[PDB]
RNA sequence: UUACCGAUACCAAGCCAUAAAAAGAAGAAAAAAUUUUUUUUUAGAAUCUUUUUAUGAGUAGAAAAUCGUGGGGU
RNA sequence: AUUUUAAAAUUAUUUGAAUUUUUCUUCUUAUAAUUUAAGUUGUUUCUAUACAGUACUUUCUUAACCCACUCGUCUUGAAACACGGACCAAGGAGUCUAGCAAAUGUGCAAGUGUAUAUGAUUCUUUAAACAUUUUACGCAUAAUUAAUGUAAUAUGUCUAUUGUAGAUUUGUGCCCCACUUUGCAUACAAUACCGGUAAGCAA
RNA sequence: UAAAGCUAAAUAUAUGUAGGAGACCGAUAGCAAACAAGUACCGUGAGGGAAAGAUGAAAUAGUACUCAGGAAUGAGCAAUUAAAUAGUACCUGAAAUCGUUAAGAUGGAACGGAUUAAGAGAGAAAACAAGUAAAGAGGGGAAU
């Protein structure tokens, strides 16, 4: 008998393997696991970790946010482990070198028309195997509507969680506990 | 020959799948071992280390 | 008790039997984990029907091979024996039960000229 | 492009008409491509993964030497043929052929 | 990237053709398998 | 699907994962939304705060077509029209685009976002927001009311 | 008791179906895959085989 | 006061699994006969391979990996 | 198959030194070997000069020493003087549909799903597949108010609010490090702006 | 433009009849009923309501003949069949339960765990001998 925590076995949390059985993504994961092991590059380690993540942690990054994040250094290349989506609110693009998992058709067309280029992660591993001049970016991992229902329960004081309701008219979840005139408010 | 017509090249009115774009790939060339053996990343790799 | 035959250690023989299968006919001896509440065997009371556990597992260097230090491979015709042409030292062959007498003879002669040993060589003759 | 040797191995490591598991003696898995010299289910031995590969197999009772585009021919002859279509592996093939020759 | 066209007598090759770009799509055995199971469910007769 | 079900993995476990003590009985708390305000009140108040009571006046028969109006913000007006024509209207300063958002399916133009500086644009819509009009004529454009 | 209102069919995304068809054609175009599926194609000249 | 006996605990060693870790995408070794033969092997599957260390009760309950049965594609 | 290496120790020669002054004194100079290094090796017998026995492997049956209460269950507590079970076979229990969410996989992405339906040399299979003359509908893309309604920096600038940490990137001291440069996600706050309510004014 | 009237199609069909199918059930299942089934049988009545399929290719092969028996049966040196231990309760023929033979144990339970020992059954795929020379049967490959 020995008095250890968790009986002496180190416990890790989070993903350990790719779940997607996409052969191309499996090949990419193999390549970047090898790259992360054989080079010291935290760049490659981060990319190898992010290729493994669920969909909700590879959110899209719009063109406007891409070109805003890459404003100050214009000759670098931006690498996103999500998808790049178009932004109709953006009036003009400018000469972006972007590596990404996937591009929507509109975003790809706009980037090539602006004269930049779209890169896959195998091309990124070919040309910048260490990540020189490569800026790691990610989209908003907490903007999705599911997070709007998370956190403190709707009903706890000063809670911002969205409740689960069929509809959102005046007669749905809006009388008692949501205004001072009916018992209390939140 | 009709495959190009059906899937977007040389479009004709009643044959081409309307507004359909052929799926693109996550990778550009899946020869990951050729990219690994390319000299740019071979120069990038650190020296082989040893196990326990 | 463990038995040793060269490098082969069998950590236990006399395979585990289901609790009370000795004194109940409707209880077959095939092992079942006693879920129970006051179950003696589940509680690991002394002197009764110990349960299997992973600790009995055999050394994985010698885990699946037969008393001839060869892995068994079961074949149904002559075409399934091609891979053994370059595995003849570490694999032995066994003819499937539902193979007729001609295919049996053909398999035996092909295995002999491949010098691959056969386990059930004298069946149906 | 679209395909690669690694991608083919990814597609065919599990689903294959040539894979024989060992259900009874659990440890073996054999790959029996026409171009698999040793029958290991391995990207380095799989003839449908390798770009070029030569081996010898018996077909309808006759030993035939095969080269991968997909050429077929009927010991000195095998040595000459291996020299003609050659890309350790050679010696392994020679010994495999000499073992094949002893088959009725 | 071209493919030779053969005659109904295999002994001959007639004018070659260019390989359609649809042959360059990702091969995607997982996607094919899942779509196949969902699709093949659609011809079942009730019981 | 049935061979992936969790009950299959409790096949010889007596209680089927439902407790040896509490058991799996039928409606031990009531049916549907029974106990709100009485014995499910913590759940109702913790997850559905404003559930009970009524607020507001009745609208007897609604006819949603009367008050239906989809909205668009000013920052998407330029993206409404194609890229090449956007470039044309940008390069040429004597011409402006006239966009009838009602044809695209929008009835009201809202004022969120930023329009391009010194780029005139005429917008036709059934309804306009105050700030939407302010931005449109701040960039040298015009709002036209249609119906 | 088995009922007739079981979910007999499945609605499949049109884009996913088209993707599957395109990928099946692409797979038919590569020799190792046609060999691995079970066809005895060791003797045909090229795998994207087209005749007059 | 000594010696001794005495656990599924402790110590050294082996093996199984669990967890973690170090690391990894190509060349002849021996032996037996008589320079020439013969016998074995001559590896490279990434949820993989090699090696290392620690660890292992368990109801209710949870999960993973496995084992079977009717029927359907391949 | 590129650490059972190197070192360490020992032996035999060898160079110098030191010292406890020497037949195991120590420290290196070089070479050659060894193992005390760098987890068991050798010899002789037997099995046996057999083809399955009186031996060896194995199953079973019997003893013998030590141990061993009837399972399932409710229960704080069951071997219970608690209940169910004479025996055996076969059957026998978290499923199906609707709806919601989370998780994960997949496609597409400010969109997405072509609903009912239509067409079309497909009409064993086929009740499935295939297709849809450049604002059908759902959900999403905007909130808020009982409500008339109103509706997100704001044209000084295609710019993209402000901080504190922070991934990545850039330099100077292709691989450690302190300052530089950039500042993702996110967290904590600050600011604006939208709807409602108050308050002040109110043509 | 009420207090009068008619009107086809697109729609529904656990009924009846007739076609066609199926990732359905496979004789304790599937309808209650695969069969002489809403039958036998029960209840005054309204009603309730089963069990029960399979020899063999062919009985246009369903057991002839003899012996012993009152007979049923049995046995055969007799007989159909590929087969009668397929003989009409007839395919296969499990378990509970019982019989015969053999072996063993046996002082108010029996069985068991763990370790061996003695018996008794089986067994050679590691549990010795590759090659070498001869003669006998064979099989293949290359060489004109």
């Amino acid at each position: 008998g020995i008095a250890l925590k968790n009986v002496g076995r180190i416990k890790k949390h989070g993903r350990k393997h790719l779940v997607s059985k996409n052969p191309y993504l499996r090949l990419l994961v193999k390549l970047y696991n090898f790259l992360a092991r054989r080079t010291n590059a935290n760049f490659n380690k981060i990319i190898a970790k992010r290729l493994i993540m669920p969909k909700r942690y590879r959110p899209p990054l719009s063109l406007s946010k891409l070109q805003y994040h890459m404003a100050n250094h214009p000759n670098d290349i931006a690498v996103v482990v999500g998808s790049i989506t178009d932004d109709k609110r953006l009036f003009s693009l400018k000469q972006l070198k972007v590596c990404a998992l996937r591009f929507t058709e509109t975003a790809r067309k706009r980037i090539e028309d602006a004269g930049g280029e779209c890169l896959t992660f195998d091309q990124l591993a070919l040309k910048y195997p260490t990540g020189k001049k490569c800026v790691l970016l990610r989209g908003p991992t907490k903007a999705r509507t599911a997070e709007k229902h998370f956190g403190k329960a709707p009903g706890k004081p000063k809670s911002k969680a969205r409740p689960y309701v069929r509809s959102k008219g005046r007669k749905f979840e809006k009388a008692r506990g949501r205004r001072k005139s009916r018992a209390y408010k939140k | 020959k009709k495959l190009d017509v059906i899937y977007g090249k040389i479009h004709e009115k009643k044959v081409t799948k309307k507004n359909y774009i052929l799926p693109k790939s996550i990778v550009h060339n899946p020869d990951i071992y050729r990219i690994i053996h390319s000299d740019k990343v071979q120069a990038s790799l650190l020296a082989k280390k040893k196990p326990c | 008790a463990v038995k040793k035959v060269g490098k082969i250690i069998k950590k236990r023989t006399k395979k585990f039997t289901r609790f009370q299968s000795n004194r109940f006919m409707r209880v077959k001896p095939a092992w079942r984990k006693p879920r129970g509440i006051d179950c003696r065997v589940r509680r690991r009371y002394k002197g009764t029907n110990l349960m299997p556990s992973i600790g009995y597992g055999s050394n994985k260097k010698t885990k699946f091979l037969l008393p001839n230090n060869k892995y068994k491979y079961v074949v149904k015709n002559v075409k399934e024996m091609e891979p053994l042409i370059m595995n003849h030292t570490k694999y032995c062959v066994q003819i499937a039960h539902n193979v007729s007498s001609k295919k049996r003879k053909q398999i035996i002669e092909r295995a002999k000229q491949m010098n691959v040993s056969v386990i059930n060589a004298k069946a149906r003759l | 492009s679209n395909v690669s040797n690694a991608l083919v191995w990814e597609l065919t490591r599990k689903s294959n008409c040539f894979i024989k598991k060992n259900k009874a003696g659990k440890k073996g898995v054999f790959l029996c491509d026409p171009l698999n010299v040793n029958y290991k289910n391995t990207p380095s031995s799989s003839g449908l993964v390798k770009s070029n590969s030569t081996n010898v197999t018996l077909k309808d009772g006759k030993v035939v030497f095969s080269v991968k585009v997909n050429q077929h021919f009927k010991m000195k002859n095998v040595e000459k043929l291996l020299q003609q279509h050659g890309s350790k592996n050679k010696e392994k093939l020679l010994k495999k052929y000499k073992r094949l020759s002893k088959l009725y | 990237p071209v493919a030779n066209v053969y005659s109904t007598n295999g002994k001959n090759v007639v004018g070659e053709v260019e390989i359609p770009v649809v042959f360059q799509t990702p091969i995607r055995n997982d996607l094919i398998q899942s779509v196949y199971t969902n699709m093949s469910k659609n011809r079942r007769h009730p019981y | 699907a049935t061979r992936f079900k969790k009950n299959r993995k409790k096949r010889g476990h007596v209680s089927a994962g439902h407790g040896r003590v509490g058991k799996h009985r039928k409606h031990p708390g009531g049916r549907g939304k029974a106990g709100g305000l009485h014995h499910m009140r913590i759940n109702f108040d913790k997850y559905h705060p404003g559930y009970f009571g009524k607020v507001g006046m009745r609208h007897l028969n609604l006819l949603k077509n009367r008050t239906y109006c989809p909205t668009i913000n000013v920052d998407k007006l330029w993206g409404l029209l194609p890229e090449e024509k956007k470039k044309e209207f940008s390069e040429n300063k004597d011409i402006a685009p006239v966009i009838d958002v009602t044809r695209k399916g929008y009835f009201k133009v809202l004022g969120n976002g930023k329009l391009k500086h010194n780029q005139p644009i005429v917008v036709k819509a059934r309804y306009f927001s105050s700030v939407a009009e302010k931005k449109i004529k701040a960039v040298g454009g015009q709002c036209i009311l249609v119906a | 008791p088995t009922k007739i209102w079981r979910r007999w069919g499945r609605k499949v995304n049109l884009k996913e179906k088209r993707y599957a068809v395109c990928s099946s054609i692409a797979a038919s175009g590569v020799t190792s895959l046609v060999l691995a599926r079970g066809h005895r194609i060791s003797h045909l000249k090229e795998v994207p085989l087209v005749v007059s």
